[PDB]
RNA sequence: ACGAGACUCUGGCAUGCUAACUAGUUACGCGACCCCGGUCGGCGUAACUUCUUAGAGGGACAAGUGGCGUUCAGCCACCCGAGAUUGAGCAAUAACAGGUCUGUGAUGCCCUUAGAUGUCCGGGGCUGCACGCGCGCUACACUGACUGGCUCAGCGUGUGCCUACCCUACGCCGGCAGGCGCGGGUAACCCGUUGAACCCCAUUCGUGAUGGGGAUCGGGGAUUGCAAUUAUUC
């Protein structure tokens, strides 16, 4: 209740990233790159858990549930927009990419417009600004 | 009216309506001498007066 | 600098000095015994609750964003 | 040196370097005998009793 | 520019005004732009007195 | 400061000057006889003088003024 | 009642005034006794039009500061409502008391300025100013980054500066100022 | 006995929440474990029984003003956007969200359509609200 | 037989003197007449750059064309309206009448 | 039978509250809702002044009701003040003697000046160069 | 003689005055709910104008008193009172080689005038970035953030002569941005009793670059227009 329960999970490892028990469960799952905060709440809704506790309490067993929904949250009727890759520019999966796909999903695009000399890609290329901003006075810190 | 405009858009309108006047005329009738004009206004019949020194030109 | 390495769940050397020795304080607030005690200040709240209940605290002034507590009477 | 309490009797004017000083006549509440000129800081109005913690300090008049 | 300045001065004085004051600004008798003004009388400058007292040009 | 300037007083004097018998001793008698012995545009103007009428009684009471 | 006045519940008189020299600009007792700090103001409008303001009014004015808090006058008013059911259980005695014990015992009696700079007392006024002001400062300074809410840093400051235990910030900053007074003069 | 402007707000629309529960016909939408009360929220609410509580403040508000439309409930339900580097401005509530709670209040009879536009309560709509009402203040006498 | 009138008018002084002149042409038919009720007036509201260019500090202009307006409402048909509204006008001042 | 009514006003920044006397029972409450169910509930004991100030047996044979609109929060807690309180000060001039009158304003004299005389104070206009009424931006040399 | 003042607007003050079925109030007649009495922006009328609107006058003048001063101008205080300095526009003589010839059908002079510095179209640029400065916005948290809940505004504007384009209620569809439908408003009439935030009330977090902060950048979806790629905005 008040004290520290039986087999107890400090860290987790989840998707080769950490995640301690010591922050709450909402907030926890967080700390993977492709979950925010608003997808962490739906989730830890779609899987019945009260959010309430700590992610160094909650049981072994209903933790494996959750992974499932993240990678998987088609057949638990996530919507699609609420996705973050929708209508995928090769096979148009909705999908939500987790951490480590969504540092792969990112250098698999940026060289996409590379490829084809994009006028967005050749700015990542250049490490200027792509959406449009004036960078006559900004970005002094990584620019020299 | 037709197109039934507000009075704020029907005030200005004539506001802009002396302003018309008052430089087509001092444009004109400024050789026979031009001294303003005061606009009357009447259902059917609007009649403006050209107060000028030089009425016999 | 420093980093306070507080706890997020009791202890039963933490929660022994807990029932005999928080409500021998003056003052309770969960502000003062997140620091006499090394917990968050969840673990304050939700650790004054019961004492309320069991009837070892007294609530003095329930508010939003500031909550106080004291012994029971004296007598 | 006991401190002492001595209540106003006049404020003569503004002084300092900025005008943030009055210079205010005082007399002694211990001794209504003894009165002295003192600079004091902040707004004075009259008769307010000062506590000055020395007394042999005299302020000069300009 | 100077006699002409007076022609229209003393012209006013008899009609009746209390006081007027003419200005004549531009480049006269060389490059240098100068800014003859010849006043007289009784003329007020500020205050809501103005919108109807004194009329400009 | 509240100083009356020259045509508040030179309008005032001559009231004294013209109708010393009428006007009285306080301010809001005399000042609707100025209404009626004088044409003052404004009403500012009107209390202005009547004022300073008044304050001039009590410099009369105790003597001549200059 | 309209025979005594309760600061809600807590209570305007036993309260009596040590020092002869302050009682004069402290509005706490039988005509200045509010049933709330908030009153509607009319108090900036002469020179000592401030004196007759309740110390418990310049209390909660004295707290809405630094940016985000400028304007707010209600949440200082329960900071200060929280901050005086402490003390109560903290000492056990009337708040007020402690008030006005913290506020004579914080207010610097000399103060050094330029004229080389001549040591010149205070007057009564600017010691009450400078009262409320120091156990202010202090108190915005314990409960920022800090766990410990602003309604308990309130509650500590004015009773450390009521027994002068020179630990407290309106403390430490008063004897500075007696101290460099006391040197040049 | 007394009737609901004389009873605390607060302790008031989860007594009317609660009064929502002990019925269940309410038929709540799909969508209610997944969807963001206004584009100025950035987080779900947290209270997981929410689309019973505001239907129960939007049941007072019809109390106490009636007539009122979705573009009226859309108002009532908005809030400080704070749009993070620019300066904050008011972002009107969900419409959707607005209008399947009075949806559902036509249909078990609470709320009916007003003349002209509106959404006004029921007579024996307005006879559970005083009956609550009194409950409240029973529990405080 | 309810017939209305609405006055309106930059300048006040020649609709007030206008105003009271239908009263004082209907009370001497002596007929049911209703009170000129002054609606709130409006006030034109233009700010500019008193500069043509851009240079010197900034300052701007208040101009304003606050607008009166009244209403009289009559109890009588709609021959005799037109020998009471059709005297004593000012040029500044705009009068219509509506017939419902 | 006849019907003793006076409506007193009060004023505040902009908030106006209008009172109303009557003949009766005493019962107290603006917009339908009584004065200890008014929010902000920080300020409680403004709205209970002149109950307190004067006494409950005052209100005893008096009901009063007030209609308030516009204003803010606050300019609200202080019109509905100045309201009643000056609504008990009228209707103790009409009906009953001014030395009933007269020992109940005193009373209001002497503890809090706004009760019977509104605040004059309004919110200055903006002029132009500035944020506000007195503050100006910031200037800039070199 | 000018300027200052005076003057004009504005700010509050007059249960007195002029009057409102485009504004309200109080009664009355029902209606709905709860226990004669209470609530009701739910429903129509005969009085009223405190509240609304805006007209006319009124009120403040250092007027009274107490000190000070040539006891003159006047200062300071106090009583009484809604004010015992509200804010603003207006604004002199002479001057600056201040700015504007990109405000002009104000304009001298010079240049250009058919392969045009005229005009018009297409596209780009006016944003481009080692760096320097200025006006700012959000922040750096617990006097907070978040999530519910409660509860208060005042300035205005709104279907355009050319000109093709208004502000918006209600009801469905949609997570949202939005869309489809039928209405009112040329406006104290409809938006709209402008249910504005802050604040307040109750949850959650607990001093951790933290649920502080939202830059940067990826994917997707709608609206504006002939067209948004250098991301129009959302």
């Amino acid at each position: 209740s008040l004290v520290i329960p039986e087999k107890f999970q400090h860290i987790l490892r989840v998707l080769n990233t950490n995640i301690d028990g010591r922050r709450k469960i909402a907030f926890a799952i967080t700390a993977i790159k492709g979950v925010g905060r608003r997808y962490a709440h739906v989730v830890l809704r779609k899987a019945d858990i009260d959010l309430t506790k700590r992610a160094g309490e909650l049981t072994e067993d209903e933790v494996e549930r959750v992974i499932t929904i993240m990678q998987n949250p088609r057949q638990y009727k996530i919507p699609d927009w609420f996705l973050n890759r929708q209508k995928d520019v090769k096979d148009g999966k909705y999908s939500q990419v987790l951490a480590n796909g969504l540092d792969n999903k990112l250098r698999e695009d940026l060289e996409r417009l590379k490829k084809i000399r994009a006028h967005r890609g050749l700015r990542h290329f250049w490490g200027l600004r792509v959406r449009g901003q004036h960078t006559k006075t900004t970005g002094r810190r990584g620019r020299t | 009216m037709a197109v039934q405009i507000s009075k704020k858009r029907k005030f200005v309108a004539d506001g802009i309506f002396k302003a018309e006047l008052n430089e087509f005329l001092t444009r004109e009738l400024a050789e026979d001498g031009y001294s303003g004009v005061e606009v009357r206004v009447t259902p059917t019949r609007t009649e403006i007066i050209i107060l000028a020194t030089r009425t016999q030109n | 600098r420093d980093k306070l390495n507080n706890l997020v769940l009791f202890d039963k050397a933490t929660y022994d000095k807990l029932c005999k020795e928080v409500p021998n304080y003056k003052l309770i607030t969960p502000a003062v015994v997140s620091e006499r005690l090394k917990i968050r200040g969840s673990l304050a709240r939700a650790a004054l609750q019961e004492l309320l209940s069991k009837g070892l605290i007294k609530l003095v002034s329930k508010h939003r964003a500031q909550v106080i507590y004291t012994r029971n009477t004296k007598g | 040196q006991p401190i002492k309490l001595a209540r106003v009797t006049k404020v003569l004017g503004r002084t300092g370097s900025q005008g943030q000083c009055t210079q205010v006549r005082v007399e002694f509440m211990d001794d209504t005998s003894r009165s002295i000129i003192r600079n004091v800081k902040g707004p004075v109005r009259e008769g307010d009793v000062l506590t000055l913690l020395e007394s042999e300090r005299e302020a000069r008049r300009l | 520019v100077r006699r002409a300045c007076y022609g229209v001065l003393r012209f006013i004085m008899e009609s009746g005004a209390k006081g007027c004051e003419v200005v004549v600004s531009g480049k006269l008798r060389g490059q240098r732009a100068k800014s003859m003004k010849f006043v007289d009388g009784l003329m007020i400058h500020s205050g809501d007195p103005v919108n109807y007292y004194v009329d400009t040009a | 400061g509240r100083v009356r300037t020259k045509t508040v007083k030179k309008a005032a004097r001559v009231i004294i000057e013209k109708y010393y018998t009428r006007l009285g001793n306080d301010f809001h008698t005399n000042k609707r006889v100025c209404e009626e012995i004088a044409i003052i545009p404004s009403k500012k103007l009107r209390n202005k003088i009547a004022g300073y009428v008044t304050h001039l009684m009590k410099r009369i009471q105790r003597g001549p003024v200059r | 009642t309209p025979d005594i006045k309760l600061f809600g519940k807590w209570s305007t008189d036993d309260v009596q005034i040590n020092d002869i020299s302050l009682q004069d600009y402290i509005a706490v007792k039988e005509k200045y006794a509010k049933y709330l700090p908030h009153s509607a103001g009319r108090y900036a409008a002469k020179r000592f039009r401030k004196a007759q303001c309740p110390i418990v009014e310049r209390l909660t004015n004295s707290m809405m500061m630094h940016g985000r808090n400028n304007g707010k006058k209600l949440m200082t008013v329960r900071i200060v409502k929280h901050a005086f059911e402490i003390i109560h259980l903290l000492t056990g005695e009337n708040p007020l008391q402690v008030l006005v014990n913290a506020i004579i015992n914080s207010g610097p009696r000399e103060d050094s300025t330029r004229i080389r700079r001549q040591a010149v007392d205070v007057s009564p006024l600017r010691r009450v100013n400078q009262a409320i002001w120091l156990l202010c400062t202090g108190a915005r300074e314990a409960a920022f980054r800090n766990i410990k809410t602003i309604a308990e840093c309130l509650a500590d400051e004015l009773i450390n500066a009521a027994k002068g235990s020179s630990n407290s910030y309106a403390i430490k900053k008063k004897d500075e100022l007696e101290r460099v007074a006391k040197s040049n003069r | 006995g007394v009737t609901v402007k004389d009873v605390n707000q607060q302790e008031f629309v989860r007594a009317l929440a609660a009064f929502l529960k002990k019925s269940g016909k309410l038929k709540v939408p799909e969508w209610v474990d997944t969807v963001k009360l206004a584009k100025h929220k950035e987080l779900a609410p947290y209270d997981e029984n929410w689309f019973y509580t505001r239907a129960a403040s939007t049941a007072r508000h019809l109390y106490l003003r009636g007539g009122a439309g979705v573009g009226s409930m859309t108002k009532i339900y908005g809030g400080r956007q704070r749009n993070g580097v620019m300066p904050s401005h008011f972002s009107r509530g969900s419409k959707s969200v607005a209008r399947r709670v009075l949806q559902a209040l036509e249909g078990l009879k609470m709320v009916e359509k007003d003349q002209d536009g509106g959404r006004k309560l029921t007579p024996q709509g307005q006879r559970d609200l005083d009956r609550i009402a009194g409950q409240v203040a029973a529990a405080k006498k | 037989h309810r017939i209305r009138i609405t006055l309106t008018s930059r300048n006040v002084k020649s609709l007030e003197k206008v105003c009271a002149d239908l009263i004082r042409g209907a009370k001497e038919k002596n007929l049911k007449v209703k009170g000129p009720v002054r609606m709130p007036t409006k006030t034109l509201r233009i700010t500019t750059r008193k500069t043509p260019c851009g240079e010197g500090s900034k300052t701007w202009d208040r101009f304003q064309m606050r607008i009166h307006k009244r209403l009289i409402d009559l109890h009588s048909p709609s021959e005799i309206v037109k020998q009471i509204t059709s005297i004593s006008i000012e040029p500044g001042v705009e009068v219509e009448v509506t017939i419902a | 039978g006849p019907l003793q009514s006076v409506q007193v006003f009060g004023r505040k920044k902009t908030a106006t509250a209008v009172a109303h006397c009557k003949r009766g029972n005493g019962l107290i409450k603006v917009n339908g809702r009584p004065l200890e169910m008014i929010e902000p509930r920080t300020l409680q004991y403004k709205l209970l002044e002149p109950v307190l100030l004067l006494g409950k047996e005052r209100f005893a044979g008096v009901d009063i009701r007030v209609r308030v609109k516009g204003g803010g929060h606050v300019a609200q807690i202080y019109a509905i003040r100045q309201s009643i309180s000056k609504a008990l000060v009228a209707y103790y001039q009409k009906y009953v003697d001014e030395a009933s009158k007269k020992e109940i304003k005193d009373i209001l004299i002497q503890y809090d000046r706004t009760l019977l005389v509104a605040d004059p104070r309004r919110c200055e206009s903006k002029k132009f160069g500035g944020p506000g009424a007195r503050a100006r931006y910031q200037k800039s040399y070199r």
